[PDB]
């Protein structure tokens, strides 16, 4: 019984749906069990890598705080040395940030670095099984595993992923461009794809926020 | 000048450690969290510059207001004197 | 899309491969070397809505035609941008778009053009003007926040004596106008254009179109002095007689 | 490695301790108590009856309404007086010119 | 004895007051073009190599732009497909009306075309003829 998924939102008529092979981690040879459809406006966006470049700089430099300081002549018991703690925080436009994440998803899929999976459940929690399966499926040295929510993630995967430095497991809300670029291949659960699409596709329209959504 | 006659000790850096590997996670809390928490809320550092940025004078002024009631008398007086010199340069020259 | 064909062939990109966009960053000058070495408030700030701007909203269905036009619905539909810090006090219309706006609907605007009133009435729409206090209007635009504060619905305010003549004027169609003159006034406007006056009573939705709230009443749905059970998604009505005296005061 | 649990803001009513010195004064005002009711309504537990003005507050409001806010009848009388003054001014201008 | 009585009958107005977040799609009209002048994209869509999608507001993505206070410009952004084919057709269409080959710069990276002068009205009408 093939696992067939269709985009919940209306795909544009002039754009055909994107498709990929659904996989399962239950067995080594369970590479293909179904075929899924992906929204072209999410997984077939233009390859604008400068936005990805900007997002990476923003991600690294928005948390940057420098504590370097030097004393001037008036403070001596450097003419142009560091003066106290300095902040470099800045905010990119919300639409651009959403687009940057979209661009990253296309790059991984077009480059055969994205692996769509039905569920993360594993027959055993041994890290050896996970690494060997990655070798069998020719995955990259670093594999990123994403689940819908942190609370419900399978126990077996947590033990293996926690003990693996190059295989890192994150929740869906924790997904970011930096991790995707840092990790050679991305593993996404089917519910996560639907979760990601809704927020990205929700961005349509403006109805400018008169107040923060907190 | 004269230079070291020996090499510095070798340094080994792990690029896949938990800190580097997981750096940036949850930076999309706003978009992926319904915007309930703004990413500026994730800034960790001095209280007077969490979610805010400005020039040194603004940073110093904000620092004074935020912890002025908790500032030492010696520190507060020194900060006031430094601010006085800074104020004249920026606001008169 | 041959561009996609390029993407598939290309190998996986890495963090180091990232490069700033051309011309993104300009050059900077530093003193390391010789290069830099050596050396009106009282007047209401009326905000207009054009008839052409009015027409497209109906055409796009941004505002429900069945529902009478309400300023809050325009705010909900993002028709106009109002800033309390700007302290906007009035709403009006733009004379432009008279011949591109063929529609009939009930509407209430703080200010309406005399010529515009007849044209929409000629189409069959119902137009009146009501006074919302600038503080009350700001509350009206944003109902949820004062519920969070816990404030109750207050009585709608009245215009100052400077603007009382405008609202009281029958031709202005203000809520302070004498209803007895409206039948006579409506006929006069029809004669001015000469169009055959369509009686509002004939309309099937006459009661819905002609319904008007009390001058004290901010909301047609909600009477003044009312409370809302936001947590329970319900409306709470005061049951204290003294509160009625408070509202009467 | 596995990422740490996502940061989450605590929901639900939270009552600051009045005795605590650190807590700001504005967080202990009745407006804050009214704020608690608005956020969660019945879950806050604030009695709705308290939200309405107290009788002493009511008397103050009534005085302000009468003192500063004229009624329709008072407004109408003022218009008549102004019209009479304007009518006299028009007559004075006509006879003078 | 509570001082408040709760009823669900009148809450319909409160439900109406709720703010929207997504712009609704335009309603179907019996006769096109709409009296204002709005007309949805023509059907069938053209089979040209380049497809021009409408804006989120379902409007033609043509914007009049002026730079340096003296250079009038018009920009088309939501161009999909072969931009070169569109430029060739645009150049051919505007050459008679303009009286000479239009001066334009192509930003292929952003998928945008910049044209000197204001010609949105003619292009917008011409775009309708193409069936977009």
């Amino acid at each position: 019984d093939p696992v067939l998924r269709k985009c919940e939102l209306r795909i544009p008529v002039h754009r055909r749906p994107v498709q990929a092979w659904v996989e399962s981690l239950r067995g080594f040879e369970q590479e293909r069990i179904g075929l899924a459809e992906l929204h072209p406006d999410v997984f077939a966006t233009a390859p604008r890598l400068d936005i990805v470049h900007q997002v990476a700089i923003w991600q690294r430099n928005f948390r940057r705080i420098s504590y370097a300081n030097t004393k001037t002549r008036a403070e001596v018991s450097v003419a142009h040395g560091p003066r106290g703690p300095t902040s470099y925080y800045y905010m990119l436009p919300m639409k651009v940030r959403a687009l940057g994440l979209k661009v990253a998803l296309t790059v991984k899929l077009m480059q055969d670095d994205l692996h769509i999976v039905d569920s993360l459940e594993l027959p055993t929690a041994d890290p050896q099984y996970l690494t060997e399966l990655a070798q069998y499926r020719h995955w990259g040295s670093s594999v990123l595993l994403v689940d819908l929510t942190h609370e419900e993630m399978p126990k077996n995967v947590v033990a293996a992923t926690s003990g693996l430095n190059s295989f890192n497991l994150i929740p869906a809300v924790g997904l970011n461009v930096y991790s995707m670029l840092k990790h050679q291949t991305l593993v996404l659960t089917l519910p996560s794809v639907a979760f990601l699409e809704d927020k990205l596709l929700w961005q349509d329209s403006r109805y400018t926020p008169l107040y923060p959504f907190r | 000048a004269f230079v070291r006659l020996t090499l510095p000790p070798p340094k080994v850096v792990d690029r896949w450690n938990e800190k580097r590997a997981l750096f940036g996670v949850y930076d999309n809390i706003g978009i992926l969290g319904n915007f309930e928490k703004h990413p500026k809320e994730l800034i960790k550092g001095p209280v007077w510059l969490r979610g805010w940025r400005g020039n040194e004078l603004q940073r110093c002024v904000r620092k004074k207001k935020f912890v002025g009631n908790r500032m030492f008398i010696e520190d507060l007086h020194n900060l006031n004197k430094r601010i006085s010199y800074l104020y004249k340069h920026f606001n008169r020259h | 899309g041959t561009s996609l064909d390029l993407l598939r062939s290309l190998p996986r990109v890495s963090l180091a491969n990232l490069k700033p966009s051309p011309n993104s960053r300009k050059r900077e000058r530093r003193p390391r070397d010789r290069r830099r070495g050596r050396k009106h408030s009282f007047r209401h700030q009326y905000q207009p809505l054009s008839l052409r701007r009015l027409q497209y909203l109906i055409d796009l269905g941004r505002v429900d035609p069945t529902q009478p036009i309400d300023l809050t619905q325009l705010v909900n539909g993002r028709g106009v941008t109002i800033q309390p810090l700007k302290r906007d006090y009035g709403v009006q219309l733009v004379e432009e778009g008279a011949d591109t706006f063929q529609a009939k609907i009930n509407i209430e605007v703080q200010l309406a053009s005399e010529l515009a009133i007849a044209a929409i009435e000629k189409n069959g729409g119902v137009v009146t003007t009501a006074f919302y206090d600038p503080r009350s209007l700001e509350i009206l635009c944003k109902p949820i926040p004062f519920f969070l504060r816990g404030q109750p619905i207050p009585k709608r305010m009245l215009p100052p004596e400077s603007l009382v003549p405008y609202y009281t004027d029958a031709k202005n169609r203000g809520y302070l106008a004498d209803p007895a003159k409206f039948p006579e006034a409506r006929l006069e406007l029809a004669m001015k254009f000469g169009y055959v006056l369509p009686d509002i009573t004939k309309d099937e939705l006459f009661r819905m179109l002609s319904a008007r709230k009390d001058p004290r009443q901010i909301f047609f749905g909600l009477a003044p002095g009312w409370v809302v059970n936001m947590a329970d998604k319900k409306i709470l009505k005061p049951t204290d007689e003294n509160l009625l005296k408070y509202y009467s005061s | 490695y596995r990422a740490p649990p996502p940061p989450r803001r605590r929901p639900g009513p939270h009552s600051p301790d009045p005795e605590n010195l650190l807590t700001p004064r504005w967080q202990l005002t009745p407006r804050y108590v009214a704020k608690q009711f608005g956020r969660h309504g019945a879950i806050s537990g604030v009695p709705p009856a308290s939200l309405w003005p107290t009788p002493e507050q009511l008397r103050e409001l009534e005085a302000e309404e009468q003192e500063w806010y004229p009624s329709l009848a008072t407004m109408q009388e003022s218009l008549r007086l102004q019209q009479q003054a304007l009518e006299a001014r028009r007559q004075a201008r006509e006879q003078r010119i | 004895n509570p001082g408040f009585v709760e009823s669900v009958d009148e809450y319909q107005f409160v439900e109406r007051l709720l703010p929207p977040t997504k712009i609704p799609e335009p309603p179907k009209h019996k006769h096109y073009p709409t009296p204002s002048g709005w007309q949805p994209p023509r059907d069938p869509l053209p089979s040209l190599p380049y497809f021009v999608r409408r804006s989120r507001m379902h409007n033609i993505p043509v914007y009049k732009e002026i730079t340096h206070g003296n250079r009038q410009m018009t920009l088309i952004r939501k161009v999909e497909g072969d931009i070169w084919a569109l430029q060739k057709d645009v150049e051919e269409f505007l050459s008679p009306l303009l009286g000479k080959t239009p001066i334009t710069q192509v930003n292929e990276v952003t998928g945008t075309l910049r044209i000197k002068g204001y010609f949105d009205e003619q292009l917008k009408a011409w775009l309708l003829e193409k069936g977009f």
